[PDB]
């Protein structure tokens, strides 16, 4: 036994959360109301109580009621033990300082009593999953308070992030990229692996793919969880690769602070189209070297790779994965570091993906989520610090985060090793 | 963040106040008597915002109404929607200001201060989660300007973290009640620049350009004036009334529009302009109602915003429209008007979209603009407060009520400087 | 610490605020104890 605790803070973590906890109880055939008429692995996320009724290994926290509430009146509103659910009254007002001072002092103890609760119920705790926005107040700074306060009280444990990195598109802050700033280099050196997920880059594979006009959370999040499955399949289902967290670090993270893979998803096909032949294994893994697939935008092109994993589900065969790694090469420059050899762990879990009854995505006989750790995720945090640098030039916003206690000395100090993770990518490229 | 308690001070304050209630309980489908008779969900999603729900089915705006003298008190019981306020809530002296500032802030304004407080103070312990305050009045007059800017600074003294958010209606002489304006508007918009998060500049001087122009009604009327105050401020309440993800709350609404401390004075806008009596109308579309945001002709302070830059806008599109039709005329007049957007502000204007349009409208538009063009608003009282100063012309009666000249030349100095602070970001560089 | 330190720092700016506001008190009470003073000795006048 190797539970993992899933943290989910603020509107965008939360609503994930129920994304991917709804898409969970599809695949392990849990009902609502934590009933299942019944491999076993599905203990690693769920435990179980003396009722027979499987309850969810994770906390939901955050600083206004609204989210939460939601889920606390919906569909699952019997999944979760309502101890689990945490919210405070004031949030954090997009702002990272209120987050994580003002407002985040108040519930960290409550947060962190909770969470020991949940691991006082766990054998083989493995560590944490946290799912996060970048640009909210909540998502940014109650995230890095709680990830430090992680570190202390679980001395060496694992700790994987579900990152929403900021878009205009759909943005609600202005002073998103000071925020996301903030959280990046605050919780740096407590993060083992992180993930991020670019809302334009799902926005736009809702748009082209799905074919809807105008996406919202729901279309988003539906896309994320299917990810996000991808990622934690093998942790509930017993699988091959990334069997432990362990694994992900040691698969993907060349350097401690290189810790950032971007995912690449295949296929991702219109529910409301006509009936159309099924993908090939050779078609998805064409598709996860198409930068139209990622989940991050940026060009793998213009990098090179350290690290390259490819989890597949489903009707798949080693004998057709080998031969469509083979065509991919004659074809593709796909350029690895010198001291990185050119090459691909491969694991196959068994389960095709499922799909969200009424939901935008087609059922598939099968799937592949390809992480990459690539030198070209740079890219996103040079659009990020040019952001953070137009408003910080002219201080603008700035006595927003100074009126709740923080120092002017920590934007030039969050800013500055931003500008190191850069030059580290870069570095780590050169030969 | 929860509920906002209303207060309503002086004659045009009170006046506009209740149009404002009038018009959000119609909106709400809240009738005189506090019930609600309605027929959707969203109208109560976030009604605690404004009311609070007193036993069984009744609505109650949080709200306290605030004159020296009693008439307009009476007047506003007497009226409409007179009956839905807490009878406890209207707090009046007997002495009234008499256009005088001095009186407002020092005098009369000092002995019913206590009794104001009072009630705000009873209010704001029954709520949950004060977001803050939001003051109605004019800054020409006596009792709304003087007395205004000392509840400002009193509540402000007692509740330092809460938001404070002011419609502040500026004087003109187009429609001018007294003589002594630009002295009572320069010694509140001292008060204002230190004391408020957030500024809703209502130019009079806009609304009776708006009626006579554009409404072609030869003799404007307060109850002209007042109807597109009314719009104005239905529209700007939008993402704090109804279920929302932009600027939500007063605290969100403050740290995406205000830059730098000071610079908290917006320019409201509106499409499309309607008087009273139009129930007509037949007309606006999107890409119609997105080309107004740059029309001065629709701008509720008389401030070319072609003559400045936006700092930060927020848009607010009311009715049944494609979400899709919004961002693309809404990005389409960013890129088209470039350069009346500072550049080292990224994605500085927010879009939001309601499906419940104001009465009247099948389809609106609200803008609310923090642009660098308001320093004309702020240019006009200063000369016309410099032509009366010069001569010290009836300055009797303030100093006769206790004032020094000093506070006069301070104020001033003041508005002056933040004139000053408004063309410094206007002629900013992204040369980082 | 580096939490405390907020909380400290929040404090010092609330304290100021209410000197910044306890000074707009003063002038106030100043402002109109002249508005007396100086009617009392018109009288003052006024009689002799
Ligand atoms: N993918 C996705 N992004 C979301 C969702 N909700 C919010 N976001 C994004 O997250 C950012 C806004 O932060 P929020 O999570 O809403 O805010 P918060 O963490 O609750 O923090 P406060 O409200 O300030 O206390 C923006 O970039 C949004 O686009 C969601 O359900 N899905
Ligand atoms: N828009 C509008 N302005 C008004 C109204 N009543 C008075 N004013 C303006 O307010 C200023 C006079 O202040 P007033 O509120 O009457 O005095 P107070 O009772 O001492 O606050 C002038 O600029 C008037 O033009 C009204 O109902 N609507
Ligand atoms: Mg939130």
């Amino acid at each position: 036994m190797r539970e993992c605790i899933s943290i989910h803070v603020g509107q965008a973590g939360v609503q994930i959360g129920n994304a991917c906890w709804e898409l969970y109880c599809l695949e392990h055939g849990i009902q609502p109301d934590g009933q299942m008429p019944s491999d076993d692995s599905f203990n690693t996320f769920f435990s179980e109580t003396g009722a027979g009724k499987h309850v969810p290994r994770a906390v939901f926290v955050d600083l206004e009621p609204t989210v939460i509430d939601e889920v606390r009146t919906g569909t699952y509103r019997q999944l979760f033990h309502p101890e689990q659910l945490i919210t405070g009254k004031e949030d954090a007002a997009n702002n990272y300082a209120r987050g994580h001072y003002t407002i985040g002092k108040e519930i960290i103890d409550l947060v962190l009593d909770r969470i020991r609760k949940l691991a006082d119920q766990c054998t083989g705790l493995q560590g944490f999953l946290v799912f996060h926005s970048f640009g909210g107040g909540t998502g940014s700074g109650f995230t890095s308070l709680l990830m430090e306060r992680l570190s202390v009280d679980y001395g060496k444990k694992s700790k994987l992030e579900f990152s929403i990195y900021p878009a205009p598109q759909v943005s609600t802050a202005v002073v998103e990229p000071y925020n996301s700033i903030l959280t990046t280099h605050t919780t740096l050196e407590h993060s083992d692996c992180a993930f991020m997920v670019d809302n334009e880059a799902i926005y736009d594979i809702c748009r082209r793919n799905l074919d809807i006009e105008r996406p919202t959370y729901t279309n988003l999040n539906r896309l994320i969880s299917q990810i996000v499955s991808s990622i934690t399949a093998s942790l509930r289902f017993d699988g091959a690769l990334n069997v432990d967290l362990t694994e992900f670090q040691t698969n993907l993270v060349p350097y401690p602070r290189i810790h950032f893979p971007l995912a690449t998803y295949a296929p991702v096909i219109s529910a409301e189209k006509a009936y159309h032949e099924q993908l090939s294994v050779a078609e998805i893994t064409n598709a996860c070297f198409e930068p139209a697939n990622q989940m991050v935008k940026c060009d793998p092109r213009h990098g090179k790779y350290m690290a390259c994993c490819l989890l597949y589900r489903g009707d798949v065969v080693p004998k057709d994965v080998n031969a469509a790694i083979a065509t991919i090469k004659t074809k593709r420059s796909i350029q690895f570091v010198d001291w990185c050899p050119t090459g691909f762990k491969v694991g196959i879990n068994y389960q095709p993906p499922t799909v969200v009854p009424g939901g935008d995505l087609a059922k598939v006989q099968r799937a592949v989520c390809m992480l990459s750790n690539t030198t070209a995720i740079a890219e996103a945090w040079a659009r990020l610090d040019h952001k953070f640098d137009l408003m910080y030039a002219k201080r603008a916003f700035v006595h927003w985060y100074v009126g709740e206690g923080m120092e002017e000395g920590e934007f030039s100090e969050a800013r500055e090793d931003m500008a190191a993770l850069e030059k580290d990518y870069e570095e780590v490229g050169v030969d | 963040m929860r509920e906002i308690v209303h207060i309503q001070a002086g004659q045009c304050g009170n006046q506009i106040g209740a149009k404002f209630w009038e018009v959000i309980s119609d909106e709400h489908g809240i009738d005189p008597t506090g019930s609600y008779h309605g027929d959707s969900d969203l109208q109560l999603e976030r009604i605690n915002v404004y009311y609070n729900e007193a036993t069984g089915n009744k609505y109650v705006p949080r709200a306290i109404l605030v004159d020296l003298e009693p008439g307009t008190m009476d007047s506003v019981r007497s009226g409409p929607f007179g009956q839905i306020f807490r009878p406890d809530n209207f707090v009046f002296g007997q002495s009234g200001a008499g256009n005088n500032w001095a009186k407002g802030h020092y005098t009369e304004g000092a002995e019913l201060v206590d009794s104001v407080l009072d009630v705000v103070r009873k209010e704001s312990e029954s709520c949950d989660c004060l977001q803050g305050f939001q003051l109605t009045h004019s800054l020409g007059g006596g009792t709304g300007s003087g007395m205004g800017t000392l509840l400002i600074s009193k509540i402000r003294e007692e509740y330092p973290d809460r938001i404070m958010n002011t419609f502040s209606v500026m004087p003109s002489p187009k429609v001018s009640d007294t003589v002594v304006e630009p002295y009572n508007a320069t010694l509140s918009v001292h008060q204002l620049v230190e004391n408020t998060d957030e500024t809703y500049s209502i130019d009079n001087e806009a609304l009776y350009d708006i009626c006579f122009r554009t409404l072609k009604l030869t003799t404007p009327t307060y109850g002209d004036l007042n109807h597109l105050v009314s719009a104005t401020m239905s529209g700007v309440t939008t993402c704090l009334r109804f279920p929302g993800q932009l600027n939500a709350d007063l605290r969100k609404l403050a740290v995406n529009m205000v830059p730098f401390p000071r610079l908290h004075f917006f320019m409201p806008g509106f499409a499309p302009l309607t008087s009273r009596g139009s129930q007509q109308y037949r007309a606006l579309t999107v890409p119609e109602l997105t080309q107004q945001m740059f029309d001065s002709k629709n701008m509720m302070a008389a401030c070319d915003p072609r003559h400045g830059r936006y700092l930060t806008v927020a848009a607010i599109f009311r009715g049944r429209m494609s979400m899709k039709e919004v961002d693309e005329q809404m990005l389409n007049v960013q890129n088209k008007n470039s350069s009346y957007f500072v550049e080292w502000i990224p994605n500085n204007v927010k879009t939001a979209v309601c499906d419940i349009p104001p009465r009247g409208l099948k389809m609106s538009a609200t803008f609310i603009g923090n642009s660098t063009a308001i320093q004309e608003l702020f240019k006009r009282i200063s000369e016309q407060f410099t032509a009366m100063f010069r001569r010290k012309a009836f300055l009797h009666w303030y100093t006769g009520e206790g004032m020094d000249e000093m506070e006069f030349t301070e104020a001033e100095s003041n508005m002056n400087d933040l004139v000053s602070e408004y063309q410094q970001y206007q002629d900013a560089t992204a040369d980082e | 610490k580096k939490l405390e330190a907020a909380e400290e720092r929040r404090k010092y700016q609330e304290a100021e605020l209410l000197k910044h506001l306890a000074e707009k008190r003063e002038h106030e009470r100043e402002v109109i104890q002249r508005a007396i003073e100086e009617n009392n000795n018109w009288i003052k006048m006024a009689k002799e």
